[PDB]
């Protein structure tokens, strides 16, 4: 037999979870028909349009305000929209009434604009609501897309970037929609104070702008996750096979006599150092004076 | 002749129910719970003009 | 106040029953062999 | 008196995780991944007129 | 490059431990009975 | 005892999967309002037929 | 058009018109779309998604 310390690792089946922010404007266009004794809404065309990153990084993260004029592209044409059909302003971003922990959102307008007119005519209104939401992003292997808490699939890897060979990740979008700001200082819309610098990716999807702090793939995703650390194991040498008896778990694992090279497995950079740290702690706390490493 | 000693077996699970319900990209109920109160969050549906 | 979380297997409890049974029976037989010897 | 011989137990599963996630008619994440790029597939969203 | 697929049960490994334990103990006792006989 | 050969069968819990083709036309109807210095889409009615 | 999920369509563009400042104009697109889909049916096989 052979005594020692072991760390058991299972396959990681969970999705890679990070946090991002979505910036979009709610453009509602209501058409009412003023009648004899009533008004009837004959149409209401709601649409979500992105906030361009120039507007974000020059007004929202500078003054905490959002323009009242939506400028976007629909049907390949540069379209606009004005809240209440007035001159554009810069309105302050105000927290939602439901801003509990985690899921927070700051918007500019609580009202939706519509007009009726004189009985016998159609009248068209227009709202514009700047909405900034902190969402939870979520990506699964092979990490070439991520979905948002809003329901949106972003057909770009969470690790797409401009440096560190990240530009070779997957992206279903043109390179004009993607912006990266190294050293970007985000603004906390509650404390009105800039956060600490961090590279930040921005992608202008036809219906919203996603922004997330960039982090390299090698340090965030991992194919294997620690299942159980075992302080006292026993390695036996049965015919053609190893056996790992763990009397505290009442579990016996059966390996081969060969070592396993973790280089054959995707994204296995964690295991070596994680297990080294865990095994060193276990040794120093339990077998510091009784045994010696081999 | 020595006797067998008492053992106690622990309920070992490799993955929990939560871990097994965390492998997909989107959860329909989560998206619906978050998105069906958009009008409650960002509008005032109780004031009349 | 809290909630109780139940595992999705009672295989460990069947293992416990089986080990208890085999262990008790074999221990009784070993004790008898020893007394007779 | 003969001795008990060594046995090796194999990890037998009746259904895998994939088989257990294949019993429903529609998968929300699959439908959403396929259908949310309709405008990317069938239109040219990068040309301006 | 490949990926490792883990089963959703370690009941087989607890079975292996239990069989190894019972088998080793019973074999030691049988060997002792034989030598004494 | 009785020696022999056996085949074990479990219940089939998976869905029956085949391939089909869908034929449809995307009928979009856009209504724009040309203004002083801008154009505004005031409606867009998409429909699959 | 990668493997399996293929689609053939006729139009990459969406038609809209603006007009003279002060009027509404209505356009119209039509896009023939043929997609190879994966169908899926569960017991008792009286519907498929």
């Amino acid at each position: 037999f052979t005594e020692g310390i072991a760390v058991v690792y299972k396959e990681n089946i969970a999705a890679y979870k990070f946090k991002a922010t979505v910036y979009y404007k709610d453009v509602i266009v209501s058409t009412a028909w003023a009648g004899s004794s009533y008004t009837q809404i004959t149409n209401r065309y709601a649409d979500r349009v992105p906030i361009p990153v120039s507007e974000i990084t020059d007004t929202i993260d500078k003054f905490g305000k959002c323009s009242s004029k939506a400028t976007y592209v629909r049907n390949n044409h540069k379209v606009e929209a004005f809240n209440e059909d007035k001159n554009p302003q810069d309105m302050p971003l105000i927290a939602s009434k439901y801003n509990s922990v985690g899921s927070k959102a700051w918007h500019t307008t609580n009202d939706t604009y519509m007009v009726a007119g004189t009985p016998g005519t159609y009248r068209t209104g227009t709202s514009v609501n700047c909405i900034i939401e902190e969402v939870e992003a979520r990506s699964i292997f092979p990490y070439d897309s991520f979905g948002l808490s809003t329901g949106d699939i972003i057909y770009m890897s969470p690790f797409f970037g401009l440096r560190d060979g990240a530009y070779r990740e997957h992206s279903n979008y043109a390179m004009d929609r993607f912006h990266q700001f190294e050293g970007y200082r985000q603004r906390d819309l509650d404390t009105r104070a800039l956060l600490e610098p961090a590279a930040r990716n921005f992608l202008v999807t036809p219906h919203l702008t996603v922004g997330w702090n960039w982090k390299p793939k090698r340090t965030e995703v991992c194919s294997l996750v620690k299942w159980r650390e075992v302080e006292d194991v026993v390695r036996d040498e049965y015919a053609h096979n190893f056996r790992f008896t763990m009397k505290t778990l009442s579990t016996t694992f059966i390996s081969e006599t060969n070592e396993f090279n973790l280089n054959q497995i995707h994204l296995s950079q964690c295991v070596k150092e994680e297990a080294r740290a865990i095994i060193n702690r276990i040794y120093t706390t339990r077998y510091n004076s009784s045994h010696v490493r081999t | 002749l020595t006797l067998l000693k008492d053992r106690e077996f622990m309920p070992l699970r490799v993955y929990t129910r939560d871990e097994l319900r965390d492998t997909g990209l989107l959860d329909y109920s989560e998206i619906q719970r978050r998105n069906q109160m958009h009008s409650l969050r960002f509008y005032d549906i109780d004031k009349v003009v | 106040n809290r909630t109780i979380t139940t595992t999705s297997s009672v295989e460990f409890a069947m293992l416990q029953f089986t080990y208890d049974h085999i262990q008790e029976h074999v221990n009784e037989m070993l004790a008898r062999i020893s007394s007779s010897w």
